[PDB]
């Protein structure tokens, strides 16, 4: 079904604009907001696997000194 | 660029035989680019190289 | 209640991160209710007024613009967003309980979805 | 009621096609008559040394030999059988008090 | 023509070898973790064994 | 308007549908580079399809030849090194778009009403590309061929009565022979065809209602033509994979594979380390950490029993994880406990391998039963939080 | 080693020139997109609601 | 009478497609 | 009170400005760089 | 109607596409049993796929062992017999329904406005149907297939620049060798499903437009839907052919071929008697009736040149054989002439059969010649035959 | 001829059961095919044209 | 018409399971 909108739109002719210098600008406002904002996500991914591997190696080598003579 | 539009993008005919030639030439400036640093990083390693390249008794 | 942030304050925290994404949006909460997921949001949405459901619309388009360019409202429209103003839950509400006597009286449904 | 005797008379024999089409697809795939012709036969063995083992062949499959020693058999014997999952004790599986011939297949998978 | 076989057959070769096969070395370092590595110190790798 | 006279070609009826299923169709305006992972996948397949056929002019698929046709294929067959690197690392590629595409899904709910039945498709499509990469890699006929054909045969030994009739079935015979491998080519030819098939249906049911957005709203007051916009995203989406793919082909081609396969089949002696393709290690994972056969190949068919069952839960009316911090931070759990069961899958059977195996498996499961109750506490959040 | 890789030299000179060629066409391909997007992203959008 | 310039051009773009292709510079 | 649509619709205005986040326009009159 | 509640399943979107394409998709009411040969046509290409993919679970592409793998088949696997005749003889059963298909559409004038794409996807479909037998036809590796390979293979070399570069391609090799089997073979398992999808756009272009029918006719006015009416119409064709196809499986499986094939491939002797299958012989026929290599290959294109050129040609405006008496007689001398050409094929080049083939391959393509002027010449009908 | 063809006793003992089935499966299919078509051949249609 | 109908229809799948499957052998 169509939605009824009401709304005024002024655009730019791409032929009038700068393409490719808005990746390079504020960047570290742009880290700034990816750090900020994704923190607790990243976390959560990286702290299980990099403990586990940890724990992992840990055991090995334990183990592997435990049956040394 | 407006010069070069005016001999090259005004007609698509043009332009995609344009596109055809910097294909060809663009490939093979850059294989002999390739070849001439693979060429320079492994001096002395080639077969060519063989001291005694057609001296097997 | 668990779920009430005026006691535990983990339900606060959860209410404070959710207000804050919304506002920065420019949504509501009820704005990320869609009339595709339940054929019951599509009769609530109908049984509203033209100028609410037009409010949301004109919420949902400038937002899909902001998340289409990358960026969040201005502080300054942030600072008047209004993210738990609520214009949906009691009409639903009332939708359900009128489609739940329905069933109880062995009434057919007003509506349904249609099988994909 | 006459028309569905008579309609009923030909769908025994749709269903009997269809039936008969599908089974000799998935019997096609069933083992050769010559892959079941190479499915018996038996050989001879050897010696080996007092506590190695030698795998042998058979028809896709190894056979495992290993003639145990007098504490190999002492650990052999010693095991309850209660607590093992296959409950068999070790005179039953051998014909011989130390050379212990089993086929090398795990049973697992 | 291929380079020639040493042994007619593997049971030759394992014969000749105290029933061990030396494998073909055709693909032997892509047949072998780390194999380039693994060749060369296997080869000049023999030594006493430890105590 | 009357249509007396013809407009544009693309509105003709030689190209109407065309048109509207892939240069008008209305997109929402505000989707990310995660939604170039569908046509990553497509090109993969026709990828595979088309260096696939090509291969099948030089294979042959008899166990005195499988293996020298390969190496025949490698050494012989001018650019047959390319074909062969491009099929074998192309079935990775293949896998590691479809799994960043079934983690969009799963991130933005997208498996959500009124998209379920996509996700089923999906689902579908999974099987199929994992029976269908298994059977592929029996085919070169090395010892990683031989031994896994071996045991995936034997998985249907769990059912008690008729679980040897049909291992022997499978097999052709009492073991893995040139029976089991003959038809393991045809059904490789096959499968494909009916991937694309499987595919094309997952994009009509998409097509039935659009894709949804990363805001999870609805998206009909923002929509804007495939073409050109979302045209060029998935071409730079397009050139990316192709670099990446690149990488693997001509300088790493090895790398993602075991140097057991390049050892002819023994089916007298089974190596020491025994395991399948990288994108399957998390399955094995989940199967070797119960200590029973039937109860091993019964964990296997419920992972997919929930992957289906993930659509009919009744669920809050949020779908993206933007908004549901919750189930968020359960969904980067959930990425990291299937990383863990991939890098376990590749570990040999023991101490602490076993105990780590099995709380993943447990939190791999424990995902799909902890989202339906969210769903159910989470329905009553907007009556909780007033404004 | 060459024995089991004979085409390695061929595969890196291949590898070399295609990944720098890609890289080439992966800048054109995002300075094509964000021409063609750039009319959508610079808009500017008036609406009536506020909160 | 711009068909016939048309035609010349793609004419011009085939040929250079197919000297492009097929690289016959071995052959003549 | 007017909204803003209306306003924008009854008031033409030939000193609009675009939005700059990820695009900087060149000088208005300033040659297309087709 | 406001569709509210659910009605009719098959009018939900899960199947409004097969409801309405397959279901109730309007059909003249008048159609005779010569509209039923599309069906049996696509019933054939699935009997065809089916058989043929579990046919190649036991086939080996290879020279050594071709031959002594479709042994293998008739003799060791389990119903083996059955899936190689239904397969060998399903080929000249689809060869026969589609001649006539293609000789219904030719006496009706089926190919005319507005189904002329109809026509062309047909001819493509053909030009498929025969691509596919050939290389089919060489797996078995007899006598017959290797010199019918060493023939069409050779066609190529009629190009004076490339053509023996052509030949040298095609082959693989410089000669007919197992590089041209294994190629085949992977051929031969894709053209099917390309020949599918084809099958599928004749289908869905013949549906734009709706079916011709006996009279010629507009027929909006008497239309009915195609289930279940044209449903057990086409059921009993399907019984039909069932019993015919039982016949020529179970009692004459090869009486259809020739004795030559059951040889094993011998490069150095060659057969007195080198034929193709049965429906090849009619192209067969006019091909060795020109003496000049070029000219044959030549006329081999100008044949399907001429198919595809029919629906273009000027014509008048009654499409029945029931209503145009010359273009019917047209009809009844051609079907003789192909008759003929096919019969003539069989015989060895040799008097008089030489001038007879010339003077049939020259009637057939004066049939094409013919057509148009008379379309020209019966457009002034109607001002002649007044009341 | 028995060691060129040794499935044609069961050939044959498949040919005579499956032709027997299949002719009274097309008897009734005529059948079928007839009483559903029986409503459109019997129908008396009325018409104001004559020529 | 729900119990009733569940019945029937089990009663054909097992027949039908019987008919495909022909285990006449396997009633140990
Ligand atoms: C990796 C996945 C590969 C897929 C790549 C494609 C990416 C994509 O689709 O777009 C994303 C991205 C942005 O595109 P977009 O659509 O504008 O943005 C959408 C996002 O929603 C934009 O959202 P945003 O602005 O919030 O940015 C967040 C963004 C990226 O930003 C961030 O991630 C910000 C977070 C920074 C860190 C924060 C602080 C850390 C806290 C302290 C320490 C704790 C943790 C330690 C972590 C340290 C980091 C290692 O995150 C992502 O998009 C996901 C990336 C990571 C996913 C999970 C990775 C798992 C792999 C394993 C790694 C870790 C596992 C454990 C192993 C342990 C060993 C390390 O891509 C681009 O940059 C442009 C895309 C151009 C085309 C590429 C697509 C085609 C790819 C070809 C196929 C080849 C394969
Ligand atoms: C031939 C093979 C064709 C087999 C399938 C034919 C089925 C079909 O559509 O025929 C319509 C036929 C009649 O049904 P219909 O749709 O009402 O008839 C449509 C006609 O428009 C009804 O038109 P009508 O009432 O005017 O009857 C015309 C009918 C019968 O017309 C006549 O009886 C004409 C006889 C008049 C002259 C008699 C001689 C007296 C004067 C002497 C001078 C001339 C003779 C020269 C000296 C001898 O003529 C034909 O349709 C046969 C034309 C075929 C010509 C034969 C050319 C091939 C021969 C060489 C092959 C090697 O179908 C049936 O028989 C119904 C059974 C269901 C069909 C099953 C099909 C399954 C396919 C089996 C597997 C494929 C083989
Ligand atoms: C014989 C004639 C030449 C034949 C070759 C024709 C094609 C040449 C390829 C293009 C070369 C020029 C590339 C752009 C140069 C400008 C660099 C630059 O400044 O970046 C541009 C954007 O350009 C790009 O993004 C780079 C795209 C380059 C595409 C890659 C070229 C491919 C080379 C092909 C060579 C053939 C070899 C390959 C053959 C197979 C900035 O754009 P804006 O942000 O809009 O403006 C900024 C404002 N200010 C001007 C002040 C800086
Ligand atoms: C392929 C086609 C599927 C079968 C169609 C089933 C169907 O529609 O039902 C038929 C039934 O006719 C058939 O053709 C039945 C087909 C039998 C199917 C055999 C089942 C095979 C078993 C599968 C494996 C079982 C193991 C699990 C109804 O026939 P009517 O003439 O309408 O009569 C019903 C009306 N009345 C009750 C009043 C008499
Ligand atoms: C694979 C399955 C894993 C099984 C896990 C075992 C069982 C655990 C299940 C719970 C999932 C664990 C992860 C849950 C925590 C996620 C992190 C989080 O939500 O913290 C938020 C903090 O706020 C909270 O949400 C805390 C709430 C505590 C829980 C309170 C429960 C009451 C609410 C019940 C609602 C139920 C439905 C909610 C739907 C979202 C993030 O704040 P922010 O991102 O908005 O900004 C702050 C940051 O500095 C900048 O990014
Ligand atoms: C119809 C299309 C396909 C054909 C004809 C085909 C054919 C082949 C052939 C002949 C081989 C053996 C040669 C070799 O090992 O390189 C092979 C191997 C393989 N194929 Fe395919 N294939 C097709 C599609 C696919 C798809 C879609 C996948 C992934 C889902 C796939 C995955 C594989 C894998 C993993 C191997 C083993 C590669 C290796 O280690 O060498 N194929 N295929
Ligand atoms: C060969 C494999 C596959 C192909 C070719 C394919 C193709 C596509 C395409 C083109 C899209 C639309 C564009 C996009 O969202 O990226 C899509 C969307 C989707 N796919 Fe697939 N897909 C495949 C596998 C899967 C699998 C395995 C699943 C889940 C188990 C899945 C679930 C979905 C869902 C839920 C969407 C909707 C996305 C949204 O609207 O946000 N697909 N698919
Ligand atoms: C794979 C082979 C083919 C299949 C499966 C097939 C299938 C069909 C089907 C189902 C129809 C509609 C029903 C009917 O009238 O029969 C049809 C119509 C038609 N086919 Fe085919 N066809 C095939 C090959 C051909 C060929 C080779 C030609 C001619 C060059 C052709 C020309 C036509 C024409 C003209 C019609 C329209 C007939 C009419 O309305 O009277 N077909 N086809
Ligand atoms: C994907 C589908 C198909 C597959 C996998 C397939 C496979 C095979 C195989 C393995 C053979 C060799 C064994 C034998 O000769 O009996 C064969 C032979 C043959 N196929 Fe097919 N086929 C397919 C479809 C078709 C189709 C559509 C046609 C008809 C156009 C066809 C015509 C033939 C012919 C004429 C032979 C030679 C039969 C003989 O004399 O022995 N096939 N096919
Ligand atoms: C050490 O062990 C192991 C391996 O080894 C190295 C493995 O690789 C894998 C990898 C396997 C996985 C993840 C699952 C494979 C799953 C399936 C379903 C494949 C089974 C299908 C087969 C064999 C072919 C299908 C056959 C058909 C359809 C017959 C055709 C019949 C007709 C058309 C009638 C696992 C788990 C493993 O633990
Ligand atoms: C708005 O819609 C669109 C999208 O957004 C939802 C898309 O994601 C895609 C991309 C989607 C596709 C096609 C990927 C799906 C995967 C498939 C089907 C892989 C198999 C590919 C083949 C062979 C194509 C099948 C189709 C036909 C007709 C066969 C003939 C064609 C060929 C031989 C290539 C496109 C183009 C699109 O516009
Ligand atoms: S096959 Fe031995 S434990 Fe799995």
């Amino acid at each position: 079904q169509p939605v009824k909108l009401k709304a005024v739109v002024y655009a730019l002719s791409p032929f009038q604009q700068k393409i490719m210098t808005g990746l390079w600008k504020d960047l570290p406002e742009k880290i700034h907001h990816k750090v900020s904002e994704n923190w607790i996500s990243a976390t959560l991914l990286v702290t299980p696997v990099v403990g586990t591997y940890w724990y992992a190696q840990y055991f090995k080598e334990q183990e592997k000194l435990e049956h040394r003579f | 660029f407006e010069g070069f539009y005016k001999l090259i993008m005004r007609r698509n005919s043009v332009y995609v035989t344009f596109i055809i030639a910097g294909a060809f030439f663009g490939e093979r400036a850059v294989d002999y680019g390739v070849h001439k640093l693979w060429e320079r990083n492994n001096v002395g390693k080639r077969y060519e190289d063989i001291s005694v390249l057609g001296q097997r008794p | 209640r668990l779920v009430d942030p005026r006691k535990n304050f983990l339900a606060r925290m959860h209410m404070k991160s959710v207000s804050n994404r919304l506002r920065r949006y420019g949504l509501r909460y009820d704005d990320l209710y869609d009339p595709l997921y339940d054929l019951d949001i599509k009769e609530a949405l109908n049984r509203l007024p033209r100028e609410i459901v037009d409010a949301r619309n004109q919420r949902l388009m400038r937002a899909m613009d902001l998340s289409m360019k990358h960026e969040y409202l201005p502080d300054n429209l942030q600072a008047v967003q209004t993210p738990f103003r609520s214009y949906l839950q009691d009409m639903l509400a009332l939708v359900k309980r009128e489609r739940a006597e329905r069933e109880a009286l062995g009434a057919l449904p007003l509506y349904q979805r249609t099988i994909p | 009621a006459f028309a569905y005797f008579v309609l009923s008379g030909g769908r025994f024999v749709y269903a009997s096609v269809l039936r008969l089409l599908v089974l000799k697809l998935i019997v096609s795939m069933s083992a050769s008559k010559d892959v079941l012709a190479l499915a018996s036969l038996e050989v001879d063995l050897g010696s080996i040394e007092p506590g190695t083992t030698v795998t042998v062949k058979w028809r896709g499959k190894p056979v495992f030999i290993r003639r145990r020693t007098e504490d190999d058999i002492k650990l052999a014997n010693s095991v309850d059988v209660g607590s093992l999952r296959d409950p068999q004790e070790d005179s039953v599986r051998v014909k011989n008090p130390e050379w212990l011939v089993v086929v090398g297949v795990c049973t697992h998978l | 023509d291929r380079l020639p076989e040493p042994y007619s057959n593997e049971s030759a070769a394992r014969f000749a070898n105290g029933g061990a096969y030396p494998p073909d070395l055709s693909l032997v370092t892509k047949a072998r973790h780390n194999g380039q590595n693994y060749v060369f110190a296997l080869l000049t790798g023999y030594r006493d064994p430890p105590a | 308007t009357i249509r007396n006279q013809r407009f544009s070609l693309l509105k003709q009826p030689i190209s109407s549908t065309l048109n509207q299923h892939l240069v008008d169709y209305p997109t929402p305006s505000n989707l990310s580079y995660w939604w170039g992972f569908g046509s990553l996948a497509g090109i993969c397949l026709v990828i595979q399809i088309v260096t696939g056929v090509f291969l099948a002019m030089h294979y042959t698929p008899h166990v005195d030849l499988a293996f020298n046709s390969v190496e025949h294929i490698m050494r012989d067959v001018e650019g047959g090194w390319l074909l062969r690197y491009m099929h074998a690392n192309g079935a990775s590629m293949f896998f590691i778009v479809v799994y960043l595409h079934i983690f969009r899904g799963l991130y933005y709910a997208s498996y959500s009403s009124p998209r379920e039945f996509v996700w089923c498709l999906g689902v579908v499509i999974f099987l199929l590309m994992i029976v269908t990469a298994f059977i592929g890699y029996v085919l070169p006929w090395g010892q990683m061929s031989f031994w896994g054909a071996t045991v995936i045969t034997s998985l249907a030994s769990a059912i008690p009565v008729v679980g040897d009739t049909i291992v022997t079935w499978l097999w052709g015979g009492f073991s893995v022979d040139n029976a089991t491998l003959n038809r393991f080519f045809s059904l490789h030819y096959l499968l494909p065809f009916i991937l694309v098939g499987a595919s094309l249906l997952h994009l009509a049911a998409l097509h039935q209602y659009g894709s949804n957005n990363p805001l999870g709203v609805h998206s009909e007051m923002d929509k804007i033509a495939f073409y050109p916009y979302f045209y060029v995203k998935d071409l730079v989406g397009w050139v990316a994979f192709a670099i990446f793919f690149s990488i693997w082909i001509f300088y790493a081609p090895n790398v993602l594979g075991h140097p057991d396969n390049y050892i002819p089949a023994n089916p007298m002696s089974t190596p020491p380390h025994i395991v399948p393709e990288w994108y399957f290690l998390p399955i094995y994972a989940i199967l070797r950490s119960i200590p029973d056969k039937a109860g091993g190949v019964a964990a296997i068919a419920l992972v997919f029993i929930c992957l289906l069952a993930l659509p009919f839960f009744k669920s809050m009316y949020v779908r993206s994880s933007s908004f549901r911090p919750i189930y968020q931070g359960m969904f980067w759990l959930l990425l990291a406990d299937c990383l863990l069961l991939g890098w376990i899958g590749c570990q040999p059977v023991e101490a602490p391998f076993v105990t780590i195996g099995q709380i993943s498996s447990l939190v791999f499961f424990l995902f799909f039963a902890i989202t339906p109750i969210l769903g159910r506490v989470g329905r009553g959040i907007p009556n909780s939080y007033t404004d | 080693s060459w024995a089991a890789e004979p085409e390695m030299e061929e595969r890196k000179l291949m590898g070399f020139k295609w990944i720098f060629l890609l890289s080439l066409a992966l800048l054109q391909a995002a300075y094509y997109r964000r021409l063609k997007w750039s009319v959508l992203k610079s808009r500017k959008l008036v609406l009536d609601v506020v909160n | 009478t711009i068909d016939i310039q048309a035609a010349a051009g793609w004419g011009i773009a085939a040929a250079a497609g197919a000297i492009w292709v097929v690289q016959p510079f071995g052959w003549i | 009170e007017v909204p803003a649509t209306v306003e924008a619709v009854k008031t033409p205005n030939s000193k609009i400005v675009y939005d700059d986040h990820n695009h900087e326009r060149y000088p208005p009159g300033d040659p297309s760089k087709r």
